[PDB]
């Protein structure tokens, strides 16, 4: 396959309001794909559709060629093991140290020998620069240091697809710069397929191989980073550059100003 | 259509040649015979390996170290580009892995 | 006075750990002042010190020349009315519309006549571009639209000092760009004094007249935006540019790597 | 040392001259005499005002409008730079406030 995830004319509706109007989206495997758009569009919804926790009203979501909504419960349970939605809950066991956390997946779900398993966790802790924190607990971990340990445990089983849901929010530029380089490093080395939802547009486009912009229940524009930042389109340019006024008006439609100031 | 994996190793004099895929599913037979396969050897030839995962590289480091404990320095010959990319990710020094 | 807030050798300690080691900080009135630093340094703490909800162990916090910790409870209650900590709770009454929210402060705490009060709210709703939403409720308000209505009600009484605690987090560049221009517009027009804590370094330095960077219980460096972004200092440059490795190491101190990989 | 505020207005023929501070604490005496102070007038002279807050500007707009309802177009003369900055913030059109 060329595209690990392939959405085909996908519509999704909650209650009275429609969130997606047959969207069709592509995630090529081995490359970093970015999802962007205003708050409330359905970015988190779109991720849970790929994961199988929710099913679309119409369309098909093909992971590695296999349609997720039509999967058996036994098959969806196993296919989901190739996925990892990062910075969820669970993430780290609170009763064991950092090494035991990253080692826990391989200790059970692989039959690799013990001395090689030990060296494997040491290497992956060095990947996120937390080898010195191997005996620390999540109690003591910093803000950013905790999320790097979650990333380490996520890639412990080396899944095929990793999904980040606004991973940079509330982070200083040093903490953010580390996690941006980390994601880009694990992609260019392990070949893991990454989907990144974020509002930090300049940072995510620096490592993305393909990006998507959503507005009004539909896809506004896609393409590469260089192709997008050179795209001259008012509604694309207003979002990528963060301009106060554009096709998304700064001013709510109000009517006649003079009458609102001076009535009777 | 066919995607079978295997791992083989042949020692010719002082050089050990690995060939196949060096990954998690096939590395066990070599680790169980690690001390017997590397101790007549002073150079490991990854010339003929096509795929190396993180666990297989860990096996390679232990194979390199087992030969170091004997007392003869060992060469690394024919390593694929992607393996060195993996080593650079894990910041593997010159001790564990010659370049 | 030249500085609306003037902190003089201020130390603050919680439990076993010290947060501030006699800091001395300046907020010149009429200008925008930015506070930056890693998560957990005490930015929110520093704001509550200016507000009076917490008192320092040592030092003095002079608002308009008057020391806040030494104020009477009757005096601190009145002095706080000149302040506004924005995007707190309360912000908007949930049972009245947008116009009634922004009008509520003047309807009671000023004795301005009624027709002029009505025109005043209409103008201030136009300032944040929500004049068309005057009859809407906070129930219906968007994410960013709600925070603009809070800003409108905050400047309704025209306080002397406004404090924003990470106001841009979780915001798309359009929503953020609006709030950045809004803050800069209200400062250059009403002359309101603004303190802005944020991690979005490029956006906040575009409107700030003076900035501060904190690390290790102390002030690392201050100065203007042009003075800071041209400051060649590794620990200042690593933070402002968001570089993964620098005086803040990406790698936790670990010891000998070779031994951790190959033990016995 | 001394920071007292006052607001005064004198009508000379067809021009009304305001002088002092045009703000919230002192504008009430003029608003209560709004219809009597502006209806012989066809030009408002903010030449001699030093300070204008948002409420005082709202009073100015109502004064301009009261003269418009009479039927004579009115001029705005001598407006300070900061007042126009405030008007630009509130997007005040040419109807409510001449430039
Ligand atoms: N259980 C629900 N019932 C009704 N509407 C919902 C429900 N869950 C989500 N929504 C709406 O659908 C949209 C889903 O947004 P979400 O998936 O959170 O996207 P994002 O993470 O980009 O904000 C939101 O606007 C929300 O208002
Ligand atoms: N009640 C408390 N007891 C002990 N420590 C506290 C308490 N409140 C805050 N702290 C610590 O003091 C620091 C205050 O940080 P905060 O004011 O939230 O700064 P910021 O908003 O920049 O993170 C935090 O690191 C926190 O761990
Ligand atoms: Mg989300
Ligand atoms: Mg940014
Ligand atoms: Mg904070």
């Amino acid at each position: 396959v060329a595209n690990l995830v392939d959405m085909r004319d996908v519509s999704f509706t909650r209650g009275n309001r429609c969130i997606f109007d047959n969207i069709s989206l592509t995630v090529p495997r081995g490359k970093i794909t970015a999802i962007m758009g205003p708050s409330g569009i359905g970015k988190t919804t779109l991720l849970r559709l790929i994961g199988g926790q929710i099913a679309p009203d119409h369309g098909e979501i093909l992971f590695d060629g296999e349609n997720i909504p039509a999967m058996s419960r036994s098959r969806l349970y196993t296919v989901r093991k190739r996925m990892s939605m990062l910075f969820q809950s669970g993430a780290l066991f609170t009763d064991m140290n950092v090494f035991d956390n990253v080692a826990y997946p391989l200790r059970e779900h692989t039959q690799l020998p013990a001395p090689l398993l030990h060296s494997t966790v040491m290497m992956k802790l060095e990947a996120v620069g937390l080898r010195g924190a191997a005996k620390l607990m999540p109690s003591e971990l910093s803000g950013g240091m905790a999320r790097r340990a979650a990333l380490a445990r996520a890639i412990a089983l080396e899944p095929d697809l990793i999904m980040f849901d606004e991973p940079f929010v509330g982070q200083d530029p040093i903490t953010m710069g580390v996690l941006v380089k980390l994601i880009s490093e694990l992609n260019s080395a392990l070949g893991v397929t990454c989907v990144v939802v974020s509002h930090d547009v300049p940072e995510v486009l620096s490592i993305a191989d393909h990006a998507w912009i959503l507005a009004d229940k539909k896809i506004v524009a896609h393409g590469s980073a260089q192709a997008l930042q050179a795209n001259p389109d008012p509604r694309v340019r207003q979002f990528l550059d963060g301009i106060a006024d554009g096709p998304v008006p700064f001013r709510y439609p109000a009517g006649d100003y003079h009458a609102d100031l001076l009535p009777g | 259509y066919f995607q079978s994996e295997s791992l083989s190793w042949m020692q010719t004099g002082d050089t050990l040649a690995l060939s196949g895929e060096l990954d998690q599913d096939v590395l066990l037979p070599l680790w169980e015979m690690r001390e017997e396969a590397v101790k007549g050897i002073t150079c490991i030839d990854l010339s003929r390996v096509s795929r190396v995962d993180t666990g297989g590289l860990a096996l390679l480091l232990h194979l390199i170290d087992l030969a170091k404990k004997q007392g003869n320095n060992v060469t690394l010959q024919g390593v694929n580009d992607k393996v060195y990319t993996l080593a650079k990710l894990y910041n593997l020094p010159a001790d564990v892995l010659p370049r």
